[PDB]
DNA sequence: CACGTTGATTTTT
DNA sequence: ACAACAATCAACGTGA
C-alpha cells in the first residue's frame, strides 16, 4: 500500500567482496535488496546478535524460520525493499592491510608456515564504491514505517544518508499487463501471480539480480517513466 | 558526572543489539605532519564544500576508518597487557593475539572492537566508527617534503657510484582538522570508560608513526541516543559552511563552533536523545576520566570489571 | 638516581608493546647557525602562536622528523664501533651497513631504531620521535648569508671571464629553542641508558655538519609513563604562551619555564606516572649517566650487556 | 593437518 | 654534479 522512494548517498566509502581476482576485490554496482533489508531493518525488527558460534557462524539463516537473523520477520511484517539501482557512481581502488602489532614483522607467503589457514595475511586491493555515488530503492510496506535517515553497508559498516519521500495516493497508479520494470529486481522474491519474459542479468552473490526485466503481472506506475513489480516478498520463489 | 551517567548504560553486555548508542563527537587536530596513505599517495576525495546548496566541489584528505580505529583499538590491548588482564606470551592462560586463531574470545578488546576466528566464533564491533575528512581542501592541507638516505660517511656516493635512495613524500598540515564521531553501542559504563579511554590516551595515526603522526582527539560532545545522529562528512560540510571557508581559526574558536553546529545538527535529526553532554559539563566528565586513567587502584579496578564482564559475556551468550 | 629507576625497566626486550613509556622532554637550543631543509629552504608551517591567550596565527621553524633522530641514531653507532661492539670492515661476523643489506639486525641500532632491507624482515624503532617547533616565528629566528666561491688565486675569473660562483642559504639563528618530547618503549635499563646518552652525546643536526648546526640539548623532564603524552606542537604552544611571547629570556629562565608547563601539561594527560624525574633529581641523575659515559669499564658492561640483550632478543623474537 | 619441495615473464619516442 | 628509490607479500605434492 505505502511506497517510499529512497536515495542512498554514500558518506563513506562502501565495499562488498563481490568478486575477487588476486590482488583485487571488488563491489557490484547494485546494492543487493537483502543487505539493504538488514540495514534497514536490523535491530528495529530482525533480531542482531552480537555474537556467533558453530555452524550458525559461517551459515546463512536468510530464509530460515529456525533462526534469528532472517528476513522473514519482515514478510510478517509487511515490508519489502527493492535492490538499489545506481543514479551516479564512482570507483575507489584503495589497499588494505594486516597490522604487525608485535615489533618485529616478517613478511609471509600465504600458505607458508605460519600462514597455513585463511586469514587476511599481508595485503588486498579493494575496489569500493565511493563518496562521490548515489543509489536509488524503493521500499513497499503496509504500515506507515519509520525509515532510519541513516544506514550502515557493507565489509566495513560504512554511512550512507537515506533521504526519503512516501510516493503519494496522487501520482501513483495501479495496473496490469506486460511492463518493463526498468529498475533491479530480485528472481528469489518473484511470486506466482508474476512471470519474468525477458531479463538482463547481474552476477552477484549470494544470488543475482536483474538490472532490467520484462515481466507479465500487476504493477504500480509511481511516476509516468517507472513500473514497479506488485506483491514481492522475500524468497516467495521457495 | 560520571555518578550520574551511570544510569544510561547496560548492566551487563546483552546479547541482541538494543539501540542504545553513546556518540562522542571529536575534532581530530594534527599535530606533527600525519600521512594518511595507500596506493603510495594521501588518500583524497572530491566533495561539496559545505551544505548550503553549493555547485562549488571540494578535494578533501580522507582517514579512512582503519586508519583511526586500529591505532585506537591497539592502544587498548597494550592497556589491557600492562594491568596484566591479557599476556602476549603463548604459554599463558590469557595470551590474545590480535588477527589469527590466538585471538582471545573474553578479553575487552575481543568483545567492544570484535574478532573473527571462524566456525570456533566471532563477534560484531560494537564500536562504530566513519572515515574522516579534512575540513579545508587538500591543495590548502598538506606539503610535499624531500627524503634521502645516504651512506653513513655522510655522502650519496660509495666507492664512487651514487645511491638511488631519494624521493618525495606528501604530508598533512600540523593544523588540519578531521571533525569525527565515533558511536558505542549497547556498552556498560566500563565499556564506555574503556572506549573514551582509546580516544583520549592513544596519539599516533597513519604511516611512519615512530618519526610523525601526532594528532590531538579534542572531544567536543558525548550525546546518548536512540540511533545514528549523523555522518563525518555532513558534519564537516555544516561546520565549513557555519564558517564560510574561513578554515584559519585558531583550535579553541573551531572547537566552540564545533560544539555549536552539533547541537544545531542534533535538532534536525529523528532520533531521541537521552543526554547532550557538552561545554563544562563535558569538561567535568574529561576530567573524571582522566582521573580513572592516572589512578593505579581505580583503573585496576574498572578494567577488571569489564573483564569480567566480557568474560561472562564470552560464557553466557558469547563463543564460550 | 639508577639503583632505583632500574625497577622500572623490563628484564628484557618483549615482542609486544607491554605499556611502559619513557619520555624524554628536552629543549634542543641552536649554538651555530643550523640548516633545516628540505626542497631548498628552511622548512617551516603556520601554527596558532600559543594554546589559550595568544590566539593569532605565526610562522614557526620545522626540526622535521628525521632531522631530529639520525644524529641520535648514527652517534650510538659510532660508539658500537668504539666499544668494538660492531665493525665497519667487509668480512667481519659484526658488520653493520647503515641502511642497507647487510644490517646485523642484533645490534642495538638494529633493535631499538628499526631496519627494513632485504630479506630477514622489518623491526619497528623502540625510540619514538616527532618534528620538532621553533618557540619563536621565523622572522625572529632565521637569516639568509651570501656565499661564494672564487678560484684558489683569490679572484672570480681564471681566464678573464667570471665564475659567477655566488648564492644565498638560509641559517637559523643562534639561541632559537626547539621544544620536544623524545619517548622509549620497553627499553631494558641499558637501553634507556644507550638512547639518553644519544641525546646528551650528540651535538651536531642539520645539514652541513662539517661547518655547522651545533646544538645543545637540556633535558628538562624524563617521565616514566602509561602510554604517550602531548605533542611537541602542543609543548611549544603551552610554552609560548606562559611566557607571553616574550622569548628575549636566558636559558636557564626557558629551562626552567619548561619544567612548570610540562608539569601542568602532565597532570591533564589521561597516563598512570611512574616517576617523574625533575629539576634538582633530574640534575642528579644526568650525573650519574655523565659517570657512566665518562667510565671505560662502566660502559664497555653496560653496553655490552645490551648487545647480548639485543641479540638474544633477535634470536628469539627478532630475525633469529 | 603436517611434513616436504623450488620454475616462470618480456620490456614503456 | 647527480641520485628519484630499496623487499617482501606461494604453489603444490605426499603421507598419516
Amino acid at each position: 500500500t505505502k511506497i517510499y522512494r529512497c536515495k542512498l548517498t554514500l558518506h563513506d566509502n562502501v565495499f562488498f567482496a563481490s568478486r575477487e581476482m588476486g590482488i583485487l576485490y571488488e563491489t557490484e554496482k547494485y546494492f543487493h535488496n537483502w543487505a539493504l533489508s538488514y540495514a534497514f531493518f536490523k535491530g528495529t525488527i530482525i533480531p542482531h546478535p552480537y555474537g556467533l558460534v558453530g555452524q550458525n557462524a559461517q551459515t546463512p539463516a536468510y530464509l530460515d524460520r529456525d533462526r534469528e537473523q532472517n528476513l522473514l520477520h519482515l514478510n510478517d511484517s509487511g515490508i519489502y525493499v527493492f535492490p538499489a539501482q545506481p543514479i551516479h557512481w564512482s570507483y575507489q581502488i584503495n589497499t588494505f592491510k594486516a597490522a604487525q602489532s608485535a615489533y618485529y614483522g616478517r613478511s609471509v607467503q600465504f600458505g607458508g608456515k605460519g600462514a597455513t589457514k585463511n586469514y587476511p595475511i599481508n595485503y588486498g586491493r579493494a575496489k569500493e564504491l565511493a563518496v562521490g555515488s548515489e543509489f536509488l530503492t524503493y521500499i513497499v510496506s503496509q504500515k506507515e514505517l519509520d525509515l532510519p535517515v541513516w544506514i550502515r553497508l557493507g565489509k566495513w559498516s560504512s554511512k550512507i544518508r537515506v533521504e526519503v519521500e512516501a510516493i503519494a495516493p496522487d501520482q501513483i497508479k495501479t495496473a496490469s499487463g506486460v511492463y518493463v520494470c526498468n529498475h533491479p529486481l530480485n528472481p528469489l522474491d518473484c511470486p506466482a501471480n508474476q512471470q519474468i519474459l525477458l531479463y538482463n542479468r547481474v552476477v552477484m552473490p549470494p544470488s543475482s539480480l536483474f538490472s532490467q526485466s520484462q515481466l507479465q503481472g500487476d504493477y504500480w506506475q509511481i511516476d509516468r517513466n517507472t513500473f514497479l513489480p506488485q506483491g514481492f516478498h522475500y524468497g516467495a520463489t521457495t | 558526572m560520571l555518578d550520574s551517567l551511570k544510569s544510561q548504560f547496560q548492566p551487563s553486555f546483552p546479547r541482541l543489539a538494543s539501540g542504545h548508542y553513546v556518540h562522542f563527537l571529536m575534532l581530530r587536530h594534527s599535530q606533527s605532519f600525519p600521512v594518511f596513505q595507500t596506493d603510495g599517495v594521501l588518500n583524497t576525495t572530491r566533495t561539496q564544500a559545505g551544505l548550503l546548496e553549493k555547485t562549488d566541489q571540494l578535494s578533501r584528505l580522507v582517514m579512512f576508518k582503519r586508519k583511526q580505529t586500529t591505532p585506537e583499538r591497539l592502544a587498548g590491548r597494550e592497556l589491557l597487557r600492562n594491568l596484566g588482564l591479557t599476556s602476549a606470551d603463548k604459554s599463558a592462560k590469557n595470551l590474545c593475539e590480535y588477527n589469527g586463531e590466538g585471538s582471545c574470545k573474553q578479553c575487552p578488546d575481543c568483545i567492544l572492537y570484535g574478532f573473527a576466528i571462524g566456525d570456533s566464533g566471532s563477534e560484531r564491533s560494537k564500536v562504530y566508527s566513519d572515515s574522516a575528512f579534512s575540513l579545508g581542501a587538500y591543495e590548502q592541507s598538506h606539503r610535499s617534503f624531500t627524503f634521502n638516505a645516504p651512506f653513513e660517511g655522510g655522502t650519496m656516493s660509495e666507492a664512487g657510484v651514487m645511491r638511488s635512495a631519494i624521493n618525495e613524500l606528501d604530508h598533512i598540515l600540523p593544523e588540519v582538522t578531521f571533525p569525527t564521531v565515533e558511536s558505542l553501542r549497547d556498552a556498560t559504563y566500563e565499556g564506555f570508560i574503556y572506549v573514551l579511554g582509546n580516544l583520549l590516551r592513544t596519539k599516533r595515526y597513519g604511516a611512519q608513526e615512530s618519526r610523525t603522526g601526532t594528532m590531538k582527539n579534542h572531544l567536543v560532545g558525548i550525546v546518548f541516543a536512540d540511533g545514528e545522529i549523523f555522518s563525518n562528512l555532513h558534519l564537516t560540510q555544516a561546520l565549513y559552511d557555519q564558517m564560510g571557508g574561513e578554515l584559519n581559526k585558531p583550535i579553541s574558536e573551531l572547537c566552540e563552533t564545533a560544539a555549536t553546529v552539533a547541537q544545531d545538527l542534533l535538532n534536525k535529526e529523528p532520533v531521541r536523545k537521552s543526554e547532550l553532554i557538552f561545554g563544562a559539563h563535558l569538561d567535568t566528565l574529561l576530567q573524571e576520566v582522566n582521573d580513572i586513567y592516572q589512578n593505579d587502584a581505580e583503573l585496576t579496578k574498572l578494567l577488571g570489571s569489564l573483564y569480567q564482564q566480557t568474560q561472562d559475556y564470552a560464557t553466557e551468550f558469547g563463543a564460550l
